[PDB]
RNA sequence: UUGUUUUCACUUUCUCCCCGCACUAAUGUGGGGAAAACUGGCUUUAUUUCUUCAAUUAUUUUUUUUGCUGAGGA
RNA sequence: AUUUCACUCAUAUUAAAUAAAAUAACUCCAAGUGGGCCAUUUUUGGUAAGCAGAACUGGCGAUGAGGGAUGCUCCUAACGCUUGGAUAAGGUGCCUAAAUAUUCGCUCAUGAGAUCCCAUAAAAGGUGUUGGUUCAUAUGAACUAGCCCUGAAAAUGGAUGGCGCUAAAGCGGA
RNA sequence: CCUUCGAUGUCGGCUCUUCCUAUCAUUGGGACGCAGAAGUCUCAAAGUGUCGGAUUGUUCACCCGCUAAUAGGGAACGUGAGCUGGGUUUAGACCGUCGUGAGACAGGUUAGUUUUACCCUACUGAUGAAUUUUAUUAUAUAUAUACAUAUAGUA
RNA sequence: UGCGAAGCUAAGUCUGUUGGAUAAUGGCUGAACGCCUCUUAAGCCAGAAACCAUGCUGAUUAAACAAUACUAUCUUUUUUGUUUGCUAAUGUAAAAGAGAAAUUAUAUAUGUACCGGUACAUAAAUAAUCCUAUCACCUUUUUCGUGAGCUGAGCUGUGAGCUAGGCAAUAGUUCUUUAACAACAAAAAAGAGCACAAACUGUAGACGACUUU
């Protein structure tokens, strides 16, 4: 018969199944859509979480309760360390998705770089990269040519540098940005450009924008129903113990739902979170970082006594309003909206 | 199938074999004719175990004989083949399993001098 | 049947005559190659047909939706499930049978530049009378999900543009062997000329 | 299923007519117009020295048959929106609150405020080949002209139901654009 | 409380005339009339390999290409 | 009434027909059984029931085989082991052997329909379409009955058996 | 009375999920005896939600109150190797009535042991090889090729 | 017992789209049915928390796949063969000419030429077609097309021919016509780096696995 008194599910069946990511890497799922008319740009970039401070802003919403009175946020501190473009990767569309066409590289990368492509880097002898990277200008620019011709998606292989964050990891993080913009000529010509330049986080994008993050969550093991679902304790004079579901499902069907709340893996799940605004770029440049124009203390964004668990951030940092999803030193990827 | 040699029919080969014997230890594929109540053979029902029954029976101007046309008749000593001096077109002789390796030795050679053909000639040599 | 390999063009079939069709051969054991699944057509207005979709989308092992009926949108796709259906896939050489079959939309490299065959008893042109209701496959699709159709025509414009040169070529070399047969026709010995005339050569 | 049965229509002076597979289009001094039958079964010729069309339909049963005065009615419809533009007069009558009407991007894309007040703005986009004036007469006319009579039409009438009121006695509240009457130029 | 007898009404035209006189689905047409007699129907003679000699049934006689089977041993 | 003598009433087809009618009749000894159930037709109680109780016959039981997708009881047909042949019931678009056969109508369904038992549908409606009937100076009505539509709502996801089928692979014939 | 009496754990609540629509609210409509406001009838619609408490073992009920609404149902009267054990339904005991009595009581009351998963599957998470009669929406300097192409390891 | 960093944690803080196509309904043009009619014909429009996408999660859910980086004695033609558990070695779901690339409409199409239109051709049992097969050898007379080496160009090889000539097949009547493709082994001839583990880490964790150095 029905449920005495309806409530709804513990859950959402949305982000199933509840299992650990493939990758510590956020990933983009799917890329803003192109816009022919405006410039050719990057869409993403990728920083590392530091931490968390609070600031003070001026609100200026009228008809709201708070208007004109300054209010204390929560700002999540992102270190963004300028990224290294080192290859371009063509799309063409296809009845069965999008098909490479060819990837061409730049003339040098990094061992920061070519760490990536190895397991075991410090006791191999880094062959990789090295015989590949003498190709004729004359092929590179038929590769290119053809990309023009038949591409209709570009996007740049760029890669992290670590070594100017904290981390103990010396691999770089590579992905592709796919570049939206204008022709796929413009596109072609804009990331050839740049094509072994660094990429400041200035240039992807602006202050008080609103970006997404992509990330994986902070991982927890195995949990029980209760705090994985939300599902409610028994009471306390349960014979086998109280923190579980009590009915996993009907009789019929004579087999259990698989959207019955179970234990298993919490956290640890690749998590792509919308509306984060930049409250502030700072740059590794200037020594007034943190300073504001009500401050006009000489200070930079390392809170006194470091980073916990993260360091120092000697580098680009952006301000994100709000929390974001991971530890910290977790690498974030920030992508337009 | 039948299979036919020369003017031999055998109606039926791959002799019937008891109802779940291939999957129980305990039954014996020895051919019992299944008494049940449900029993699915014995009801003859499709595709399971035919039953043996009349029909199947050899034509009986060939039913003994073996594949060389002739009836086989089991000797345990030379004075046993004595009845196949004048028998020796339709009958060949086999020798006894229990028969030592001299009795074996003369019942060959005596047979071979009666030139009745013997079926288990190379045994014990 | 007795070809290696036969290239259905499907575009303006029946689907379930096609697939009739197509199960019976496979099962013969001619390996066939479907090309331009998405101008498959059905009998019954689009509506009909997006309801009949809606029906089988509605149906899952509400258990286990992976385990249950994988609905599958590409109109490629759709003609392969009702072939399989038309089949008895569940057997070793039913399975054989239906691996036979290959199952394309538009028409890619190699099918591209090999005769497509016709099956009269399933064009919609002589199956359906001009006054009733029909729904074309690709469009049902997008309507249900696939959102290839656009792509697809695009490939088929241009596939078509380099088939129109590639028959002004033939077109032209064809004027120039008769040509040369009709100067050669006078060369031969009358009697092999006469033979030829007289048997339409 | 009667045997044959046809219809003739006249064309007029001025108007050239191009009829291939049931595919016609209509030339005249305001414009061309298209319309494909190739949804019915009709054998159509087309005598241009002579004019007049005659659509002609063999075993046609009633329902089949049905249509051929149609066809021959939307031929009529395209000579006389092509000889003499088709125009519907449209009133936008209102009880306490004027409705202000203005039209921009060249006489298309028609935007109304203030219906009953609600000082939001609501907008048509004509049909091709169509064009909404104010009229110059009377004052809360509106010319919907053009040469395509289902797009006047449809036009027509998009502007009369852009306007409808809702959660009211809608036979007392009776503001709204209505079509006054149907003409031509 | 049956028969028998009688009247007109029944055809083709690639014919003519009139009206619409180009109006039709039409290489024609609608409406109204005149015409013989190709067409169609009937009778006499000769013929049926120019052509027809059918269909059904009763009663008979063959024929093309071929599958399976060979009991028995007087 | 009985008994004895006479005479004689078809039989060479047999005191009407037909009859693998003597596979008879009779006696003895003895087994199991003595919960039945189902179908057609009839029928009682009950609102009804895959309910309870009876009559006839045939079945299931005790019995497989072909068909009805499936099924103790429906249809064909009952069974030694084979080779050929030809059929029954039922089918011939594919699953699936055989017709995308031929010929003539009807039907469009934004929940079409599709093999007895059999796997529900009614009262009441329709200016959907197709034929008929009877009244009205090619019109208007009123009826009639085919197919279609409304009436037509249930719980895991789902079933003319499935795919699918509309110049049918549906419905009624030939 | 068809299946279970060499046993399918028999009420309710708690917990949890899913489903139906005969829709309570929310969406968009039609009608009104529709001025407005409120409301009633009705359509497409099951996406979202349908509550806190007093008494009672209770389902039901009935009040207090919030709400936008506090709709109706199914899933072996969903759900006892999920709980609980208030009720029902053993053995102790009390009362009333009935009985000569032992005792009876859809009459009331009080106290009264709630067993097992380590198997298969399902579900939840976690490692992981192998995959040629296999695959291909191409590859080749405006031009050929399926009569082709494809090794494998790491990343 | 106070306080209590760190880490977990809610009662604390942050974030939670827009497109298509539709239903109901209201309409357009419009016959049936001279009028009318949203269509209870054909042909159209607008339209809902519904639907499908978008976006998000998984994708050993596709026993899926691509591009790239680096590398393993390695890679190409001919002959013979595949008739201690091993160390030469064979498999086909389908060769017998498995021959055939335009597109489209079905109450019509296609090419060409001018400016969708006009004109002219073509096709309309379209595969009921077309194309492709046998002329062996060797010698001579020679003609025309392609490849090596040489320098737009001479020669040699090759393919297709022309003239003339003389040279073969034979196994007893058929038992598959051993004829295809792909692979493999031997022998000749020519050229051609990683991962695990370990120690560390803790963005991870029941163990594996994962992030690292």
């Amino acid at each position: 018969s029905h449920r005495k008194f309806e409530r709804p599910r513990h859950g959402s069946l949305g982000f199933l199944p509840r299992k650990r990511c493939k990758r510590l890497r956020g990933k983009i799922r799917s890329f803003p859509k192109d816009d022919k008319e405006k410039p050719p740009h990057f869409t993403a970039f990728m920083g590392y979480k530091a931490g968390m401070t609070h600031i003070v802003r001026e609100v200026d919403k009228p008809g709201s309760k708070l208007h004109k009175k300054e209010i204390v946020e929560a700002c999540t501190i992102i270190e963004c360390a300028p990224m290294v473009v080192v290859g371009i990767v063509g799309y063409r569309e296809t009845p069965k998705g999008l098909r490479i066409l060819s990837t061409v590289w730049a003339n040098h990368v990094s061992d920061e770089f070519r760490r990536r492509y190895y397991k075991n880097w410090y006791k191999s002898e880094k062959k990789a990269f090295t015989k590949s990277l003498n190709v004729p200008e004359a092929t590179k620019n038929c590769l290119l040519k053809r990309i023009e011709k038949y591409c209709t998606v570009l996007r740049a292989i760029c890669h992290t540098q670590p070594s100017k964050t904290p981390l103990r990891m010396k691999k770089a993080h590579i992905m592709e940005v796919q570049i939206n913009g204008g022709s796929m000529k413009e596109k072609l010509e804009f990331v050839k450009e740049m094509l072994e330049k660094n990429l400041p986080v200035s240039t992807v994008f602006n202050p008080n924008e609103m970006i997404d993050v992509i990330s994986v969550t902070k991982g927890h093991g195995t949990k029980g129903v209760v705090s994985r679902y939300g599902v409610k304790r028994l009471p306390r004079k349960t014979h086998r113990g109280l923190r579980k579901v009590a009915c996993i499902g009907a009789w019929h069907p004579a087999r259990v739902q698989f959207q019955i709340p179970r234990h298993g893996q919490k956290g640890y799940f690749h998590r792509t979170e919308r509306n984060k605004k930049i409250y502030r770029i700072g740059l590794k440049t200037d020594k007034n970082s943190a300073s504001t124009d009500a401050d006009i203390t000489e200070k930079k964004i390392t809170p006194m006594g470091g980073f916990p668990h993260y360091g120092v951030v000697n580098e680009d940092f952006l301000l994100l309003k709000g929390c974001v999803a991971g530890t910290k030193k977790r690498p974030i990827t920030l992508r337009k909206n | 199938a039948v299979k036919k040699v020369g003017k031999i029919i055998k109606k039926r080969t791959k002799k019937f074999t008891r109802f779940q014997s291939n999957r129980f230890m305990r039954v014996k594929p020895a051919w019992r004719k299944p008494r049940g109540i449900d029993c699915r053979v014995r009801r003859r029902y499709k595709g399971t175990n035919l039953m043996p029954s009349i029909g199947y029976g050899s034509n009986k101007k060939t039913k003994f004989l073996l594949p060389n046309n002739k009836y086989k008749y089991v000797v345990k000593n030379v004075k046993e083949m004595e009845p196949l001096i004048m028998n020796h077109t339709k009958y060949c002789v086999q020798i006894a399993h229990n028969v030592s390796s001299k009795k074996r030795k003369q019942i060959i050679e005596r047979a071979k001098q009666m030139n009745v053909s013997v079926i288990n000639a190379k045994a014990r040599l | 049947m007795y070809k290696k390999e036969y290239v259905i063009d499907c575009k303006g079939h029946l689907l379930g005559r096609l697939a009739s069709l197509i199960a019976k051969e496979l099962l013969n054991g001619q390996r066939i190659v479907a090309v331009r699944c998405e101008d498959i057509n059905i009998s019954g207005s689009l509506y009909r047909n997006k309801l009949k979709y809606q029906e089988f989308l509605r149906l899952r092992t509400n258990t286990n939706p992976k385990k249950g009926p994988l609905h599958l949108r590409e109109p490629s796709k759709i003609l392969w499930r009702c072939v399989r259906g038309m089949l008895p896939h569940k057997t070793y050489k039913g399975q054989l049978a239906l691996k036979k079959l290959k199952v394309c939309v538009g028409m890619p490299y190699p099918y591209d530049k090999k005769k497509k065959y016709v099956l009269p008893s399933a064009l919609r042109a002589f199956r359906l009378k001009k006054h009733r209701r029909y729904c074309r496959l690709g469009t049902l699709s997008s309507r249900v999900g696939w959102n290839y159709d656009t792509l697809v025509k695009k490939n088929e414009v241009l596939r078509k543009q380099v088939s129109k040169a590639y028959y002004k070529k033939k077109v032209n070399n064809l004027n120039e062997k008769k040509e040369i047969k009709t100067e050669a026709l006078n060369l031969i010995n009358p009697e092999q000329r006469q033979v030829l005339e007289n048997f339409g050569y | 299923k009667t045997i044959v049965s046809t219809q003739k229509v006249l064309i007029p002076e001025g108007v050239k007519v191009a009829i291939n597979a049931r595919k016609v289009t209509v030339s005249g001094k305001y414009g061309t117009l298209r319309r494909s039958f190739r949804h019915l079964p009709i054998d159509i010729r087309l005598n241009k020295l002579k004019k007049y069309i005659k659509v002609v339909m063999w075993f046609g049963v009633p329902d089949s048959l049905a249509c051929i005065r149609t066809v021959c009615t939307h031929l009529k419809n395209m000579f006389t929106g092509v000889t003499k533009k088709f125009l519907y007069k449209m009133r936008l009558v209102h009880a306490h609150f004027p409705i202000n009407s203005n039209i921009v991007d060249n006489n298309t894309r028609i935007e109304i405020r203030n219906y009953l007040g609600e000082k939001s703005v609501r907008f048509v986009k004509a049909l091709p080949g169509v064009v909404i004036e104010k009229s110059p007469n009377v004052k809360d006319e509106i010319y919907v002209s053009g040469a395509d009579i289902e797009n006047v039409s449809l036009t027509a009438a998009l502007i009369h139901q852009s306007v409808l009121c809702r959660n009211k006695d809608i036979r007392k509240f009776l503001d709204g654009i209505y079509v006054s009457e149907v003409t031509t130029v």
